[PDB]
């Protein structure tokens, strides 16, 4: 039981690389959960997707580093994805 | 009565209101226990209790706070 | 998930028994190790002050069947 | 002294706060319904009072004297707030 | 079929136990603690927010957002200046005006879109024959400044060029609806 | 009388409502609203615009009711065109119009309630909203605003995917209505805030014009969804909510009955829709289809004329009442044989229930006030237009 | 849902509905994206013969 | 680091955080536009989160969100409550009503524009301008925030 | 070292108080399908320090028709009582024990409804006088059967000071007796924090009073005091009422549990407030004159005579 919750806790804390990993997702995504990399554009944006979750948050996009010259570690916005995957990250299409 | 009925279902704060002010009013007259309050009281003791002169023409005063003589709170004990 | 919810009602608990805890231990330690004495009626407050004169100056001090 | 000391601090801290707050950032509206209320209010609130010394009271050797006193002065003003009640008063 | 709401099909007469029931449901509140039961139930239902920067509300294909302008695959602007795509625009938005381009064939010299002006009703984009005004998904053009949003040919075909992609695949999802 | 204006920016205002309040103390003695802090010129914009560019400006006019406003538009022009939408679009605009009379309700419920003092309620409601806003965002690519119901039929066929949607929101919607149904219809609160405040009796609803909620709340049996049934209100059964009394509670009352009853007339369209055409066959009143304009000669010149001149609808002039949400919307267009219309006073259900502020707030506090204008689902864009 | 049983049960009876058989979030449940290609039909008028506009 | 242009820097953007952390916005809830943030304010794209205000007098008002047309007759009122809001304020113009006339641009009795009436600072574009997409806005608000260098120019001044 | 203490009691509560704003934003979201703010800091933490600083920052604005003290007065006198009322209280051992501890907190509470009646005169606009008038009303009806409420209590207490309750409750919570009061007490307890059910004082809808003209810092200071409050008075419950277990030999257990208690009766002022709509302002008095006050007068008598007759006379001192 509550030990489950806990345990699937455990999995996404230590799934987003180390602690620097987790505090990189902690602080600037918000979100410590783990999914299933669906692609990398050359941009450097990471999608992934849980179907387990709700419609709403089962598709996701980390954002990159730094786009097009401007670091984008905090300021991230959501245009940054690419129009190709903007579909794919609005449920447009369902296919990567 | 109806009323009172109705009234017990409706303005059903009033009836409650009521009938504690009376059985307020009642539990003192009658109860077991009523009399201890103005003893217990009365028996707690505050100001230091002044000793009489020995006249020796009293045998109700105890000589002695632990004698066999003078007030008791057994009362109060075993209340 | 409402969990979130608690990381802020812990902050909020860890700092509402500070307080108490803390009250309750700058008392035994001013005092003495032995609480603050209540002087709710002034007996009180003349049996404290006796102490007071009985030794040092402060009647957290205590002297005992050996004086 | 004790409690001179906590209170000047708690007015420090707030003077602190306004003023930091006001330094850092560089007509016939009446109703007898509500002058009632203020009285009634202050009927209740003298009532309070005459029933505030009821804990040591309840010690009084009396007992029933004190009891009887009580429980007239509380049914009196009762039937004070029952013509209230009766009268418009209450009904706003 | 009408159906009576809040009217009491008859005078029940209070019987004690019904009278202490009610006079219960007044005394201690009981309704008021059913209300709070719900929202204490609500309060262990997982939220139903998105987070919005890193995911996003679904729109489906047929979502108008933001105006293009397509071109050919081999880069030939589609629009051929016919105006109707600013004879049916209910809010005067598109401003075309055109002239025979040097090849000889019909272009636009100016097209502005005024999306200030533009209610995003889309039939520009069911009017058009070449289909070269498109509604483009993106919803997020919001501008520091007014002027910004006015857009003129330029704008709309950079547009067109960054969204054709999913344009393209937009239009190829919805178009035997049309 | 201390005269005090609830000025639009309070958020019981509606963003746009001057109620100059006279306070006889707190009790409010006269209430003289002044509206137009919202006229847009709706009616006067019109006469410069074709038939099919105004439907926009309908869905504009009750922004919480969009397509249920665009059906009154729809039927008068189609009954100046003496043409009939298709089979399958008359079930289209019966499925979109009880959408919408769930999205309205959610709307009035929750929002009386937010001015009252409720929170959560619209919350809850307002997630089960933008399910519903996706509907129509995926029928006609707007989550309001759509334009989909067209002068004549509807424009766009329905996606392969939405009546099963439609299904498991209707499905699991009624438990949400029960929900607030549980927080806010037996609350001594509400019930105190509620009962017994603007109670209007049933001639006076006749006489002030009331004809909605207001109209049936105090008893009086009216639904033109019955009475004189548009589209196919014929073949789809349901119950008017009618109140007993006519309190705000009794109006709120019928609100949540008919958001109930509005499940009952959804699960019928889903149930029986017809396979056929969404929009009528006659190229002259409806655009020809993206293909034949692009392979046959008759239907670009269709196209062309349709979307740069118009329907030219023959000259005459129409009332045409649909119940929306609010109450009788109706349009009265009056046609010149030119593709452009001449006049169109589009009735507000809304324009006759705030004039009766005045009346039924009598003897009323600050308070109830709020509680009056919430129980008449007021939008300004329709009174305003 | 993807609520341990303890909660739900709370849930459930908090609210004194079972709310876990009609949750407002959606799980895959709602139509799939891409649904199929749509061939829709082609309503009257469309005959080629004794479809004279005259008559309609 | 050390310098006095070290200090002023790292200190707006604590100045800067606080204001863009916490945007308490005032919607004045002209026409349609008001609909489509309260969807905002509702579930699905909570505002709050991000710090925003569902509901803030105009003066505990740090943003003024104008939704809708801004008629002839409230124009007077948007330039008072405008106004009267607190200093530091930013206005956020959301539908093509608002930021320009949109349909009812050339009506006698709409201003083309709070532009006109109020400074604006972020332009949402959409008859009924998305919610995510007035989020996208106030989001594109915060970077503005972000960017403002008051203390640095005082110092430099 | 008194300063310490001081310093222990005062910190800490107005840290609490700042979360408490974060956590009323995070439970009322849970209950409303949302998960409230977590995106600034993590989950939230640092979201009741971001908008005091953009407060602060905020210019205060003197309305032109407004007078500079009766103004700036108002929210010091509401911070200041506010967070004074947590000098003297039991936890289990208090920094100022008074005798007389229960009278002190009944006048430090009387004395907050000037704030509202200063502010309201010093702002000078219809909205706000309208607002401070029905609201002073409001506070002090709801002191009249709060504080006959307290003499119930006091009664069966032996004192008015808040440290004997310590030792009246070693076996039982003032609960299970007297009940009928506490309900009495909570619902008056949400009256006094103008909280929801009861908040007509500043109705948004009906005048969007108390802080119309307040802005930045000054309304910063009354709001930190409402919510001081609104945790002191649940407090006041959870010694009053829910007298949590006590033991000499370890004072912090008392301390845990006043803790645990106290976040469950502040959660559930949070509680009501999603779950009810808010009362009329006649509504909000006719049941305090006419449906709680008779119960309170007449519980009171039943309060001096289970004393008498049950010969339980509470022991003094
Ligand atoms: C406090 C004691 C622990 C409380 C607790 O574990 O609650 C969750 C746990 C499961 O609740 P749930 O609603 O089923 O959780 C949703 C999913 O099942 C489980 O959710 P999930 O599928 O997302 O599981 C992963 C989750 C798993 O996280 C947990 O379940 C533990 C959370 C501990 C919070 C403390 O970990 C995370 O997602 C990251 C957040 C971890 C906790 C963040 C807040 C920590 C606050 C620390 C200071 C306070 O609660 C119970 O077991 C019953 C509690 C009954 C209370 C009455
Ligand atoms: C219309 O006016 C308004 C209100 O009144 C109804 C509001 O409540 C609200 C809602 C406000 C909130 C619930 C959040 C505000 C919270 C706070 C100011 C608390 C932040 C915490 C602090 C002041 C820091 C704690 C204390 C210190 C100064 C230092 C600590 C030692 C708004 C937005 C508003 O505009
Ligand atoms: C004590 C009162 C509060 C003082 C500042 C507290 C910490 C502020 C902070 O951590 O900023 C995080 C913020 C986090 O927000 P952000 O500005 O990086 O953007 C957020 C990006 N998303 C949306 C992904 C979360 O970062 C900064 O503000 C950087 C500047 C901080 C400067 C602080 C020292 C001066
Ligand atoms: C674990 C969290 C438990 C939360 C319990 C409340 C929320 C769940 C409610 C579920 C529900 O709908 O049932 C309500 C139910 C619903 O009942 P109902 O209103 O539908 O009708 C039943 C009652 N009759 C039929 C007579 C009308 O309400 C009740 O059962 C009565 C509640 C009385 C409450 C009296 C006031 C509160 C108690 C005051 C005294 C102090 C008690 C302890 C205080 C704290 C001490 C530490
Ligand atoms: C000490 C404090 C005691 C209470 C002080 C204040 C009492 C005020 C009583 C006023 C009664 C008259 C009245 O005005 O109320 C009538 C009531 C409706 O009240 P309402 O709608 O609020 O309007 C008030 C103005 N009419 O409608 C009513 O008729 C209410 C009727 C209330 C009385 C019903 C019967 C009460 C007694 C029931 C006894 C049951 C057995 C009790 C046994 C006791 C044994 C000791
Ligand atoms: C701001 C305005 C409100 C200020 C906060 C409210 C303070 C209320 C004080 C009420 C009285 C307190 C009291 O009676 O305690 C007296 C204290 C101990 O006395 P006692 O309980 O009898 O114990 C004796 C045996 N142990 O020992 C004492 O003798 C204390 C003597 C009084 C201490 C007052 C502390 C300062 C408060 C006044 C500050 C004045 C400046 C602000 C003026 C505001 C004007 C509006
Ligand atoms: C011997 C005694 C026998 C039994 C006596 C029972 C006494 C009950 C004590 C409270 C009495 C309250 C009451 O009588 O009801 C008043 C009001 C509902 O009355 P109403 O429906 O307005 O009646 C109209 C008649 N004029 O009540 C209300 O308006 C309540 C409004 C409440 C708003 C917030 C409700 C919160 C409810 C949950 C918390 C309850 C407290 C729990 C914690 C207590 C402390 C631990
Ligand atoms: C549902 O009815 C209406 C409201 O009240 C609940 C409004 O608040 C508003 C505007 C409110 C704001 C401040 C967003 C509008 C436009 C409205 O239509
Ligand atoms: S309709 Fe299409 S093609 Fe004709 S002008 Fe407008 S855009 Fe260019
Ligand atoms: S912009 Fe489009 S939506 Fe916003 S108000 Fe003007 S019309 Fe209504």
């Amino acid at each position: 039981e509550l030990v489950e919750v806990l345990k699937r806790g455990v999995q996404q804390v230590t799934g987003h690389g180390g602690l620097r990993g987790l505090l990189r997702v902690f602080f600037r995504a918000n979100d410590i959960r783990i999914g299933t990399l669906v692609g990398e554009d050359k941009y450097g944006n990471k999608y992934y997707e849980d179907n387990k979750q709700f419609f709403g948050r089962h598709r996701w996009v980390i954002y990159t580093t730094e786009m097009n010259g401007k670091n984008t570690f905090w300021d991230v916005d959501g245009s940054m994805v690419p129009p190709e995957w903007h579909r794919w990250l609005h449920c447009m299409t369902d296919d990567p | 009565s109806a009323f009172l009925k109705n009234a017990w279902a409706k303005e059903p704060v009033l009836v409650v209101s009521f009938s504690v002010w009376g059985l307020a009013i009642i539990m003192p007259m009658i109860s077991p226990y009523t009399k201890y309050a103005s003893m217990i009281n009365k028996a707690t003791p505050y100001n230091y209790p002044v000793p009489v002169r020995d006249d020796g023409n009293m045998p109700d005063v105890p000589s002695h706070p632990q004698d066999p003589l003078g007030p008791s709170l057994d009362w109060l004990k075993n209340l | 998930m409402w969990f979130e919810i608690l990381p802020g009602l812990a902050i909020m608990g860890v700092c509402l028994v500070i307080p108490g805890v803390s009250t309750a231990y700058i008392h035994k330690f001013t005092n003495g190790g032995k609480e603050k004495r209540v002087a709710r009626v002034q007996y009180q407050w003349y049996l404290m002050e006796r102490d007071r004169r009985i030794s040092g100056v402060n009647r957290y001090y205590v002297s005992k069947g050996l004086e | 002294m004790n409690l001179y000391t906590v209170i000047f601090i708690n007015i420090l801290l707030s003077l602190t706060l306004i003023l930091v707050a006001f330094w850092l950032p560089q007509r016939l509206p009446f109703s007898m319904k509500f002058f009632l209320v203020a009285i009634t209010f202050l009927l209740f609130d003298l009532e309070i009072a005459l029933l505030l010394p009821l804990p040591w009271a309840i010690q009084t050797i009396k007992t029933s004297t004190m009891m009887i006193m009580a429980f007239i002065l509380v049914t009196i003003l009762s039937l004070g707030l029952a013509y209230e009640w009766t009268q418009k008063g209450l009904e706003w | 079929t009408y159906k009576y709401v809040n009217k009491k099909e008859q005078e029940s007469e209070v019987d004690m136990k019904s009278a202490t029931d009610n006079a219960a449901r007044i005394l201690m509140w009981t309704e008021l603690i059913r209300g709070l039961g719900m929202t204490l139930s609500y309060l262990f239902r997982e939220p139903a927010t998105i987070n919005y920067p890193f995911e996003k509300g679904p729109l489906s294909p047929r979502f108008r957002g933001e105006h293009a302008l397509r071109r050919y695959p081999s880069g030939e602007e589609r629009c051929i200046a016919c105006k109707l795509c600013e004879a049916i625009c209910p809010a005067q938005a598109i401003t075309i005006e055109a002239e025979p381009r040097a090849d000889g064939s019909r272009r636009t010299t100016r097209y502005d879109i005024d999306m200030t002006k533009c209610i995003y009703c889309g039939f520009c984009q069911e009017a058009c024959p070449v289909d070269a005004i498109v509604e483009g998904p993106n919803f997020e053009f919001s501008t520091e400044t007014h002027e910004e949003l006015l857009y003129n040919k330029e704008k709309l075909l950079n547009n067109g060029d960054k969204w054709e992609a999913e344009i393209a695949a937009n239009i190829q999802a919805d178009y035997l609806y049309r | 009388n201390m005269t005090l204006n609830f000025g639009p920016q309070h958020p019981a205002a509606h963003g746009v409502l001057r109620l100059v309040l006279e306070l006889s103390g707190e009790m409010v003695r006269k209430c003289d609203p002044h509206i137009g802090l919202l006229h847009r010129g709706t009616e006067k914009l019109i006469e410069y615009k074709t038939y099919l560019q105004a439907l926009p400006y309908f869905d504009r006019l009750d922004y919480v009711s969009m397509m249920c406003n665009e059906q009154a538009y729809s039927i008068a022009v189609e009954k100046l065109l003496n043409i009939q939408p298709p089979p399958r679009a008359q079930w289209i605009r019966v499925l979109f119009g009880e959408i919408t009379r769930i999205l309205n309700h959610i709307m009035a419920v929750t929002t009386h309630a937010l001015d009252i003092g409720a929170m959560t309620p619209f919350f809850w409601m307002f997630e089960e909203r933008e399910k519903m806003f996706e509907f129509y965002e995926r029928v006609s690519g707007a989550r309001m605003h759509a334009a989909y119901i067209r002068p004549g039929g509807v424009h766009q066929d329905l996606p392969l995917g939405l009546l099963d949607d439609i299904y498991e929101f209707s499905k699991n919607f009624s438990l949400r209505i029960d929900e607030v149904e549980e927080m806010l219809t037996n609350n001594r609160i509400w019930r105190n805030r509620t009962v017994d405040i603007g109670v209007v009796t049933a001639e006076d609803a006749l006489n002030y014009g009331f004809s909605g909620v207001m109209l049936r709340g105090s008893g009086i049996q009216w639904d033109l969804r019955k009475t004189q049934p548009y589209d196919v209100y014929d073949q789809v059964e349901f119950d008017v909510p009618i109140g007993s009394r006519g309190d705000c509670y009794d109006r709120y009352l019928c609100r949540v009955e008919e958001m109930r009853q509005s499940l009952r007339i959804i699960e019928q369209c889903l149930n029986k829709m017809p396979p056929g055409e969404i929009k009528v066959d006659d190229a002259k009143v409806s655009p020809p289809k993206r293909a034949e304009m692009k392979t046959s000669m008759e239907s670009l010149i269709h196209h062309f004329k349709l979307y740069t001149e118009g329907y030219q609808v023959p000259p005459g002039a129409t009332y045409t009442a649909i119940e929306a949400p609010k109450g009788e919307f109706g349009v009265y267009l009056v046609s010149d044989g030119s593709s452009r219309p001449y006049r169109c006073k589009i009735k507000a259900p809304g324009f006759a229930h705030l004039a009766g502020l005045d009346k039924m707030s009598k003897g009323h506090m600050l308070a109830d006030v709020v509680a009056i204008i919430g129980t008449q689902d007021i939008v300004f864009g329709e009174i305003d237009r | 849902a993807s609520a341990t049983r303890v909660i739900q049960k709370l849930r459930n009876w908090a609210s004194g509905q079972d709310l876990q058989a009609k949750l407002q979030l959606r799980y895959q449940e709602i139509a799939k994206r891409t649904q199929p290609p749509p061939k829709l039909p082609v309503g009257p008028s469309h005959k080629l013969s004794n479809n004279y506009y005259c008559t309609r | 680091r050390s310098r006095a242009e070290y200090v002023v820097t790292k200190l707006d953007d604590l100045i800067n955080w606080a204001r863009r952390s916490s945007l308490w916005p005032m919607t004045f809830g002209l026409a349609c536009c008001a609909v489509e943030m309260m969807h905002m304010a509702a579930p699905r794209y909570d505002m709050d989160r991000f710090g925003v205000v569902f509901r803030a007098s105009p003066r505990q008002a740090d943003v003024m969100i104008v939704a809708g047309t801004l008629t002839n007759k409230m124009a007077p009122a948007l330039r008072k409550v405008y106004d009267q809001m607190p200093e530091p304020r930013y206005v956020v113009s959301m539908g093509s009503c608002a930021n320009g006339g949109g349909y009812y641009h050339y009506s006698y009795s709409v201003v083309r524009g709070c532009d006109r009436i109020v400074p604006v600072d972020i332009y949402v574009p959409g008859c009924p301008p998305t919610a995510e997409a007035l989020l996208y806005g106030i989001l594109q608000l915060q970077r503005k925030i972000k960017r403002e260098q008051k203390l640095k120019i005082w110092y430099r001044r | 070292m008194f300063f310490i203490n001081i310093l222990t009691l005062l910190v800490p509560i107005l840290i609490a108080m700042a979360f408490l704003t974060l956590v009323e934003r995070k439970i009322l979201g849970y209950m409303q399908l949302r998960k409230g703010p977590n995106i600034v800091g993590p989950y939230g933490i640092l979201q009741p320090f971001a908008d005091a600083m953009k407060l602060f920052m905020k210019e205060p604005m003197r309305p032109l028709t407004t007078s500079m003290s009766l103004f700036i007065i108002a929210p010091t006198l509401s911070l200041t009582l506010a967070l004074s009322l947590w000098v003297p209280l039991p936890m289990p051992h208090p920094l100022i024990n008074l005798n007389l501890g229960i009278l002190f907190i009944l006048a430090t509470s009387s004395l907050s409804v000037y704030s509202i009646l200063w502010s309201g005169w010093a702002s000078n606009s219809k909205y706000s006088l309208f607002g401070a008038l029905r609201a002073v009303a409001q506070t002090i009806s709801y002191e009249v059967t709060m504080a006959i409420i307290l003499l119930s209590v006091l009664l069966m207490n032996g004192s008015y000071s808040l440290q004997t309750l310590i030792t009246t409750q070693e076996h039982m919570w003032l609960l299970l007796p007297a009940w009928p009061m506490a309900m009495m007490w909570f619902i008056s307890t949400l009256a006094e924090t103008n909280r929801a059910p009861f908040d007509l004082t500043e109705g948004e809808s009906e005048l969007v009073g108390f802080n119309v003209e307040y802005a930045a810092g000054p309304f910063a200071l009354f709001f930190m005091a409402e919510y001081t409050n609104i945790i002191l008075m649940n407090a006041l419950t959870t010694i009053i009422f829910l007298g949590p277990l006590y033991y000499i030999n370890l004072p912090e257990l008392y301390s845990t549990n006043f803790m645990m208690e106290a976040l469950l009766l502040s959660s559930t002022f949070l509680w009501i407030r999603a779950s009810y709509p808010r009362f009329r302002y006649d509504q909000l008095m006719h049941l305090l004159w006419k449906n709680f006050l008779p119960l309170t007068l007449a519980l009171c008598m039943w309060h001096i005579s289970l004393p008498i007759f049950t010969a339980g006379v509470p022991p003094y001192m």
